[PDB]
C-alpha cells in the first residue's frame, strides 16, 4: 500500500501550478 | 592600461597556444597550424569589478627549431601558462621540461597548466593521469579554443593572484551608444564589392550548433 | 636601421648597441620590440656569437644582455664542446667561475641579480656534466672550501648542488646517454658524504634563512635518490620535524621534503625506523596545531581569502598527509597513545577536504578511496574511524558532482559506495535530513537540490533491496512534496527531473514494482509534449536509461496486464513523439529497438520491428513511389530531410538491434541502394552548374547526408551481422556497384570519406570471403584517394584517417589484392606507406607504420618465392632508412615505439638470413657476401652522409651494439635514444654502445 | 536605537534577444573570421527611440557588435547557410574606434534567422522616424 500511495502521488506529478 | 602583467605561455608545438590567444583578442578560430617563430607579444585587456587588467602574453614558440631564444622570454614575467593537448601524450610528457626551464629563471609566480583540445571524441591523456600541478602548486584547467570550454578560466584565476582578490570577477564592458554613419557615394563601391565575394564565399562549420 | 649593426661580425661588436637591441626587446612594444627580436635571434643563432661571451658579461650593464650571452654559450657547452681547444675549455671555465664568485661577493648584485646569477650556475652545471669528475677532481672539495668563508658563495653552491642533482637525476633520461647518466649518477653518489657533512651543518648551524632555504631546497632534491640511512641514522628527521615548521619561510620546502621522505625505501621491519617514522609525523602534527592552526580551524575560509602562500601551504599539507598515512597509516592504528595522532591527521584531511578547488579535492579524494577501500576488506579497521566517515559522508554528498563529469563523479560513487556499506544507517539519516532542509527552504537552490540528487542515485544496489524499497519510497515521496510545494514552472521542472533522475538510478525497485514502472514510462511520455526548456531531452535520456536496465520488463506480459508494454508503446508511437524534435525521436526509436532485441522468437521479433517501423516504411515508400516515377521531387529541401530523417531513424533502430536488424534492412535495401545512385547523380550535375561552391550549399549537403546515413546504415548492420552468407551473397554486390564508381568519379571535394569507412567493415568482416570485391574497392577508392592527400599534410583530414584504416584492414584480411596489383600500383602503396610515417597526426602515424610491419610480416609468410625476393631488392632498404629517418629527424617522437620495433623487425630478417637474395645488385660487392656484411655497410654510409659531424667509429659502434642487440626490444630501443643523444652534439663517446 | 553594520544599458529596453554567431569577412584573405558567440540583443534607447544590436561574448562578456541598425542595411542570404544573414555595416564600435564591416550572423534555426529578419526590419522602421 505504501508503494501504490506513492504510485498514486507520482501519476498527478506536474509541471504547471 | 597602468596595471599590466607580462604573461609566458609555453608548451609543445602544436598544443594550440597561438590559437587560444587569437580567440582572446579577436573572437576568431584559426584552423590552421602555423608556427610561431620564437615569440609574439600581444596585449590582451580584460574588464573586471576592480578596474581593468591587461596581459602582456609572450606566445612562444614550442618547436625546437623554431625555439628562438627559448628561457631569454621568460625574463620577469609574472605569471605563466603551461600547455599540452589531451590528444597528444607526447605534450603531456614534456610538461615537466617546460616547467623546469620556467622555473628557473620564474621562481615564485602564479602558473596555469592547461590540457587543450577536449572538444577532441578520442582523448588520449586522461584525467586520472593528469596529476603533475599537484606538488608543483599549478592550477589545472580542461580547456578547448575550439568550443571555448574553460576558455576564460585561466586568465580570470591569474587576474585573481596577480591582483590578490579573490573574488575579482569578470564584468560587462561599457557599451557605448554607436554612432548614426550615413554612407557616402565614394564608399559605395567598395563595400558592394566586398559584399559579392562575401555572399559567395561559405561561412565555416555550417554543421557546428551555432 | 641602426640595430642590424650587430648582425655584421666583420667589426667589433658595440656593446651600447646591444644594449638598445636588448632594451627595445625587453621594454619596447609594437614594431619595435618584433624588429629587435628577429635580430636577437639572428645574433644567438650565429654560431660565432659565443666568442663574443665574455666580452659582453664583463663590460655590459644590462643583466638582460648577459642572460643571452650566457644562453649562446650553454648552446655551444652542450652541443659543440668537445670541438673546442682544450684552452678554450679551460679558460671558459675559469670565467664562468670568476664571474659567479664575482657576483656573490658584491651583496647589491648578490640581491638584486638573482636571475643572473641561477643562470650562471646552470651555465656551469653543463660544465661539470662534460667535464667533472674526470677533468675536474677536486670540484667538491674546493666547492665545500669556498662555503666556510662567504655565506652569499655557500647559498649560491647549495643552488649549483641543487641544479646539479636535478640534471644527473631527475632530468638525465632523455637528455644523456645511458653510459653518461650512470658515469654522473656514481660521481655524485661517491661525493655525496662530503655534500651531506656541508648540508646537516649548516642546518644545525643555521644563521640565514635564505641560505637556510636554498639547502633545504637542495636537500628535497637529494631524497629523490639518496639512501635512506643519511635520513634515519643521523638527527636530520628531529630538524626538519621541529625547527624548520615553526619558521615560515622554511615551513613550505620543509613539508615538501617530509612529504618525500614519507616515499624512502625503508626496511619494513625494524622496530627503530618504525618509532623514527612515527615520530616525525607526530612531531610534524604537533608544530601545525601549535603554530599555523588547529585541528577546528576552518580551512574551507582560509584557502577562500587567499593570503599569502596558505593556498600554496594547505596543498602542500594535504600531499604530506595523505602520502603519509597512504603508506604509513598501519604503524597508528594498534598503539592506544597514537590513536590521537591518527585521528588529528585524518581531521585535517576532513577539513581540507572542505576546500573549494577541484584538484585539491582530487587528491583528497584519492586517499578517501585509498582508506574506505581498506576498511571495507581489512578486519577490525571500520571502528577506528567511524566519526572520520561519518564526517566524509557529508563532504562527499554535499560536493556530488553530475554524472557527465565522468571521472570526478566515478571516484565519488566509489568512495560513497564503499561508506554507505560501512554504516547504511547513518548514509540514509545524512541524505534524508538533506532533502528535509530542501523541503523547509534552508538550503534550497536548484544547484543543492540537484547534487543531492546525483548523490541519492550513486548509492543505487548497495543497500538490501527491503532497504532500498523504503529509501526509494521516501525519497521519492519527499521529492513529489517539494514538486508540489514549489511554484513557477522553473522551480518545478528542476525537481521533475532530478525526480526522473532518481527513479532512473534504482533499476531493481523499477524490476521489483510493475506498476510504479508503467507509471513512470507514462509519466515520460507526457514530458515529451512540453515545450519548456530540457524536458523532452530529460524525458528521452530518462526513458532509454530505463529501458536498457529493464529490459525484460517491457518484453514479456506483466500479470494483469493484455500484453507485453512494448506493443503498448508501439501502438501510440505517433501521438506519444508528435511534439519532439528528429534527433530526440530516433533515440525514442533506438529505446524500442534494444527492447526488441531481448524477444527470441523470431516470428515475434520480426513481428513487432516491422510494427515498430510502420510510420517511417510508409513514409518511405510514398517518397519512392513519387521520386522514381519524377525525380524532380528529390530537389525539394523538405523532401531531402524527410529521407534523412528515415535513414536516420534505420540507423538508430540497427544500432540497438544489430544482426535482428536484417528483415527491416531487406525491405528497403535495393530501393535505397536506388536512392543513393539517384541523389548521387543530383550532387554531381549541382557541382557541374554551380561550382565547388555547391558542395557548400544546404541543398547538396542535405543530398551528402541522405548518402552518408546510407553508408552508415550499411557500416552499421554489417559490423554487428552474423549471417555473413547473407552480407556477401545479396548485399555486398549491390553496394560495391552503388558506391565505388561514384566515389572514383567525383571530383576530390564531393567525394565522401565515409565511403571508405563503410569499405573498412566491409572487409573486416568479409574481405575473407570476397577477394574479387576487395580488388574492385582498391581499383575505385586507391590511387584516387591517394592523390587528395600526397600533396600536404592538412587537406582532407577525415579522408587522410579513413583511407590508412582501409589499407590496414586490408593488409591484413585480404593481402591477394595487394599481390595482384600492378608492379607501379604497387609501387605507390609502398610510398603511401612511408607517407603515413612523415604524419604528426597520430591516427595516421600508428597505421602507417603498422602496414609496414605488417607488410612485412606478410612477406615474410610467402618464403622462398619471386615476388618476396623482389620485394626485399625493391623495397628493403626503402622501409630501413625511411624509418631512420623519422626516428632521428627529432618531429616524429611520439610514433618511436612501432618505430623502433619496424626497425627491429627489418634487421632481424638479415640477422636470421630471412631474406633469401643478394639485396646488392650486380657487381657492387664481391660474390660471396653476406646480407649481414652489406647491411652494415649500406647504414654505416647512409648515417655517415645524414649525420656528417659523427665519427665512423661512432658509427660503426653504434651500428655493431644495435644489430646484436635485434632480439632483445628493449635495449634495442636504449641502443637508439643513445643514438638520439649523440647526433645532438659533437665528439660523443663511442664505447657508451657497450652498456648492457 | 542600534545602528546598523555599515555596462551603459540602463537608458534601453529589450525588443529582441536571440542567440548567435557572428563573422566578419577578412577581405584580404579570402575567408570568414568568428567574432563572437552569444546573445545578440536588439536595444531601444528610451532617450532618443535608437534601435541598436548589442552582442557580446559568453564569459569574458566582451562586446563583439555594436552598431545602429540603419535604414539603408540589407540582410543578404549567404551561399552555404539558410540560417544566416550577411550585410554591410559601415560603422561599428566593438573594438574601440568606428569601422566599417562586412558582417554575417548565424543562428541556431531557420526559424530564429526569420524571426531576426522581422525584428530587424521593424527596428529599421524606428530608426527612419
Ligand atoms: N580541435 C581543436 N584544435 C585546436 C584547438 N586549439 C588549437 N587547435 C589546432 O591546433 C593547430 C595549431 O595550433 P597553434 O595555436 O598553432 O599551436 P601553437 O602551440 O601556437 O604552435 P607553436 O606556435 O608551434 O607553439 C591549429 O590548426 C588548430 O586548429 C582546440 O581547442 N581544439
Ligand atoms: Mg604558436
Ligand atoms: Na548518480
Amino acid at each position: 500500500s505504501t508503494v501504490d500511495e506513492m504510485t498514486k502521488k507520482f501519476g498527478t506529478l506536474t509541471i504547471h501550478d | 592600461p597602468q596595471v599590466q602583467f607580462k604573461l609566458v605561455l609555453v608548451g609543445d608545438g602544436g598544443t594550440g597556444k597561438t590559437t587560444f590567444v587569437k580567440r582572446h583578442l579577436t573572437g576568431e578560430f584559426e584552423k590552421k597550424y602555423v608556427a610561431t617563430l620564437g615569440v609574439e607579444v600581444h596585449p590582451l585587456v580584460f574588464h573586471t569589478n576592480r578596474g581593468p587588467i591587461k596581459f602582456n602574453v609572450w606566445d612562444t614558440a614550442g618547436q625546437e627549431k623554431f625555439g628562438g631564444l627559448r628561457d631569454g622570454y621568460y625574463i620577469q614575467a609574472q605569471c605563466a601558462i603551461i600547455m599540452f593537448d589531451v590528444t597528444s601524450r607526447v605534450t603531456y610528457k614534456n610538461v615537466p621540461n617546460w616547467h623546469r626551464d620556467l622555473v628557473r629563471v620564474c621562481e615564485n609566480i602564479p602558473i596555469v597548466l592547461c590540457g587543450n583540445k577536449v572538444d577532441i571524441k578520442d582523448r588520449k591523456v586522461k584525467a586520472k593521469s593528469i596529476v603533475f600541478h599537484r606538488k608543483k602548486n599549478l592550477q589545472y584547467y580542461d580547456i578547448s579554443a575550439k568550443s571555448n570550454y574553460n576558455f576564460e578560466k585561466p586568465f580570470l584565476w591569474l587576474a585573481r593572484k596577480l591582483i590578490g582578490d579573490p573574488n575579482l570577477e569578470f564584468v560587462a564592458m561599457p557599451a557605448l551608444a554607436p554612432p548614426e554613419v550615413v554612407m557616402d557615394p565614394a564608399l559605395a563601391a567598395q563595400a558592394e564589392h566586398d559584399l559579392e565575394v562575401a555572399q559567395t564565399t561559405a561561412l565555416p562549420d555550417e554543421d557546428d550548433d551555432l | 636601421g641602426s640595430m642590424e649593426g650587430i648582425l655584421d661580425f666583420s667589426n667589433d661588436l658595440d656593446i651600447a648597441l646591444l644594449d638598445q637591441v636588448v632594451s627595445t626587446f625587453y621594454q619596447g612594444s609594437g614594431v619595435q620590440q618584433k624588429q629587435a627580436q628577429e635580430i636577437l635571434t639572428k645574433f644567438q643563432d650565429n654560431p660565432d656569437a659565443w666568442q663574443k661571451a665574455d666580452q659582453i658579461l664583463q663590460f655590459s650593464t644590462n643583466p638582460q644582455s648577459k642572460f643571452i650571452a650566457l644562453s649562446i654559450l650553454d648552446k655551444l657547452i652542450t652541443r659543440k664542446w668537445k670541438l673546442l681547444p682544450n684552452d678554450h675549455r679551460i679558460g671558459i671555465r675559469n670565467f664562468v667561475v670568476g664571474m659567479i664568485i664575482s657576483m656573490c661577493q658584491d651583496d647589491e648584485v648578490f640581491k638584486t641579480q638573482k636571475n643572473l646569477i641561477n643562470k650562471s650556475d646552470l651555465t656551469l652545471v653543463q660544465i661539470l656534466k662534460q667535464e667533472w669528475p674526470q677533468n675536474w677532481p677536486e670540484f667538491i672539495p674546493e666547492l665545500i672550501g669556498s662555503s666556510s668563508s662567504s655565506v652569499n658563495v655557500c647559498e649560491n653552491n647549495m643552488i649549483v648542488l641543487k641544479l646539479l642533482s636535478e640534471e644527473v637525476f631527475d632530468f638525465s633520461a632523455e637528455q644523456m646517454t645511458q653510459a653518461k647518466a650512470l658515469h654522473l649518477k656514481n660521481s655524485m653518489s661517491k661525493e655525496f658524504e662530503q655534500i651531506f657533512k656541508l648540508c646537516f651543518q649548516v642546518l644545525e648551524q643555521g644563521s640565514s634563512s635564505s641560505l637556510i632555504v636554498a639547502t633545504l631546497e637542495s636537500l628535497l632534491r637529494y631524497l629523490h635518490w639518496i639512501p635512506y640511512r643519511y635520513i634515519y641514522e643521523t638527527n636530520i628527521l628531529e630538524l626538519l620535524s621541529t625547527k624548520f615548521m615553526t619558521s615560515p619561510d622554511t615551513r613550505a620546502i620543509t613539508l615538501k621534503c617530509l612529504t618525500e621522505v614519507s616515499n624512502l625505501k625503508i626496511p619494513q621491519d625494524n622496530d627503530l625506523i618504525k618509532r623514527q617514522t612515527v615520530l616525525f609525523f607526530q612531531n610534524t602534527l604537533q608544530q601545525i596545531a601549535t603554530s599555523v592552526m588547529p585541528v577546528t580551524a576552518d580551512l574551507k575560509a582560509t584557502y577562500a581569502n587567499a593570503n599569502g602562500n596558505d593556498q600554496s601551504f594547505l596543498q602542500d599539507l594535504a600531499m604530506f598527509l595523505t602520502t603519509y598515512l597512504a603508506r604509513n597509516r598501519a604503524l597508528l592504528e594498534s598503539d592506544e597513545s597514537l590513536r590521537e595522532l591518527l585521528l588529528n591527521a585524518h581531521q585535517y584531511l576532513i577539513q581540507l577536504s572542505k576546500i573549494e578547488e577541484r584538484e585539491l579535492f582530487k587528491t583528497t579524494l584519492d586517499y578517501w578511496h585509498n582508506l574506505v577501500a581498506d576498511l571495507f576488506y581489512e578486519p577490525l579497521k571500520k571502528h577506528i574511524y567511524e566519526e572520520i566517515c561519518s564526517q566524509l559522508r557529508l563532504v562527499i554528498i554535499e560536493n556530488m558532482v553530475r554524472p557527465e563529469e565522468i571521472q570526478l563523479y566515478k571516484s565519488e560513487r566509489e568512495v560513497l559506495v564503499y561508506l554507505t556499506h560501512l554504516n547504511v544507517i547513518d548514509t540514509e539519516e545524512i541524505m534524508i535530513s538533506k532533502l528535509a532542509r530542501q523541503i523547509d527552504g534552508s538550503e534550497w537552490s536548484w544547484h543543492n537540490i540537484n547534487t543531492l540528487s546525483w548523490a541519492i542515485g550513486s548509492i543505487s544496489g548497495t543497500m538490501s533491496e527491503d532497504t532500498e524499497k523504503r529509501f526509494v519510497v521516501t525519497v521519492i515521496k519527499d521529492l513529489l512534496g517539494l514538486c508540489e510545494q514549489k511554484r513557477g514552472k522553473d522551480n518545478k521542472a528542476v525537481v521533475a527531473s532530478d525526480i526522473m533522475y532518481v527513479v532512473g538510478q534504482y533499476p531493481r525497485f523499477l524490476k521489483a514494482h510493475w506498476n510504479f514502472l508503467r507509471t513512470v514510462i507514462l509519466k515520460l511520455f507526457e514530458f515529451m509534449h512540453e515545450t519548456h526548456e530540457g524536458v523532452q531531452d530529460m524525458a528521452c535520456d530518462t526513458f532509454i536509461k530505463i529501458v536498457q536496465k529493464c529490459k525484460y520488463h517491457f518484453v514479456i506480459q506483466q500479470p494483469r496486464e493484455s500484453e507485453p508494454f512494448i506493443q503498448t508503446i508501439i501502438r501510440d508511437i505517433q501521438k506519444t513523439t508528435a511534439d519532439l524534435q528528429p534527433q530526440q525521436v530516433h533515440t525514442f526509436y533506438k529505446a524500442c529497438g534494444i527492447i526488441i532485441s531481448e524477444e527470441r522468437s523470431v516470428a515475434e521479433r520480426n513481428r513487432l520491428l516491422s510494427d515498430l517501423m510502420q510510420l517511417p516504411n510508409m513514409a518511405w515508400d510514398t517518397i519512392v513511389e513519387q521520386s522514381t516515377a519524377n525525380p524532380t521531387l528529390l530537389l525539394d529541401s523538405e523532401t531531402v530531410k524527410i529521407i534523412a530523417n528515415i535513414i536516420k531513424t534505420n540507423v538508430a533502430v540497427c544500432t540497438s538491434m544489430g544482426a535482428d536488424f536484417y528483415p527491416q534492412l531487406g525491405h528497403i535495401y535495393y530501393n535505397m541502394l536506388q536512392l543513393y545512385r539517384a541523389v548521387s547523380s543530383m550532387i554531381s550535375a549541382q557541382v557541374a552548374a554551380e561550382g565547388l561552391i555547391a558542395t557548400k550549399t544546404p541543398k547538396v549537403r542535405g543530398l551528402r547526408t541522405i548518402k552518408k546515413e546510407i553508408l552508415k546504415l550499411v557500416e552499421t548492420y554489417i559490423s554487428k551481422a552474423r549471417n555473413l552468407d547473407d552480407v556477401v551473397k545479396v548485399l555486398v554486390e549491390p553496394l560495391l556497384n552503388a558506391v565505388l564508381e561514384d566515389y572514383m568519379n567525383n571530383v576530390p571535394d564531393a567525394r565522401d570519406a565515409e565511403v571508405l569507412n563503410c569499405m573498412t567493415t566491409v572487409v573486416e568482416k568479409v574481405g575473407h570471403m570476397i577477394p574479387q570485391g576487395v580488388i574492385l574497392i582498391l581499383q575505385s577508392v586507391f590511387e584516387c584517394t591517394l592523390d587528395m592527400i600526397n600533396k600536404d599534410f592538412t587537406e582532407y583530414p577525415e579522408h587522410r584517417v579513413e583511407f590508412y584504416k582501409l589499407l590496414k584492414v586490408i593488409n591484413e584480411k585480404s593481402f591477394a589484392a595487394f599481390l595482384e596489383l600492378p608492379p607501379a600500383a604497387f609501387k605507390l602503396f609502398v610510398d603511401a606507406i612511408c607517407w603515413a610515417f612523415k604524419h604528426n597526426n597520430r591516427d595516421v602515424e600508428v597505421n602507417g607504420l603498422q602496414i609496414a610491419l605488417d607488410l612485412v610480416k606478410n612477406i615474410e609468410r610467402m618464403g622462398n618465392v619471386p615476388f618476396a625476393n623482389e620485394f626485399h631488392k625493391n623495397y628493403f632498404f626503402i622501409f630501413v632508412s625511411e624509418t631512420f629517418f623519422v626516428l632521428t629527424d627529432s618531429d616524429h617522437k611520439s610514433g618511436f615505439s612501432k618505430q623502433a620495433l619496424l626497425l627491429m623487425k627489418l634487421i632481424s630478417l638479415v640477422y636470421d638470413n630471412k631474406i633469401s637474395v643478394p639485396l646488392y645488385q650486380e657487381a657492387e660487392v664481391p660474390q660471396g657476401t653476406s646480407n649481414q656484411v652489406y647491411l652494415s655497410q649500406y647504414l654505416a654510409n647512409m648515417l655517415s652522409n645524414a649525420f656528417p659531424h659523427l665519427t665512423s667509429e661512432q658509427i660503426a659502434s653504434f651500428l655493431s651494439a644495435l644489430t646484436k642487440q635485434c632480439k632483445d626490444l628493449v635495449v634495442f630501443k636504449g641502443t637508439l635514444r643513445d643514438f638520439l643523444v649523440q647526433i645532438k652534439e659533437v665528439g660523443g663517446d663511442p664505447t657508451d654502445y657497450l652498456f648492457a | 536605537h542600534f545602528e546598523p553594520v555599515v555596462t551603459m544599458e540602463e537608458d534601453e529596453e529589450v525588443l529582441y534577444k536571440v542567440r548567435a554567431k557572428l563573422f566578419r569577412f577578412d577581405a584580404d584573405a579570402k575567408e570568414w573570421k568568428e567574432r563572437g558567440t552569444g546573445d545578440c540583443k536588439f536595444l531601444k534607447n528610451k532617450k532618443t527611440n535608437k534601435v541598436r544590436i548589442l552582442m557580446r561574448r559568453d564569459k569574458t562578456l566582451k562586446i563583439c557588435a555594436n552598431h545602429i541598425i540603419a535604414p539603408e542595411y540589407t540582410l543578404k542570404p549567404n551561399v552555404g547557410s539558410d540560417r544566416s544573414w550577411v550585410y554591410a555595416c559601415t560603422a561599428d564600435i566593438a573594438e574601440g574606434e568606428a569601422e566599417a564591416f562586412t558582417f554575417a550572423i548565424r543562428f541556431g534555426s531557420k526559424e530564429n534567422a526569420d524571426k531576426f529578419k522581422e525584428e530587424f526590419e521593424k527596428a529599421q522602421e524606428i530608426n527612419k522616424k
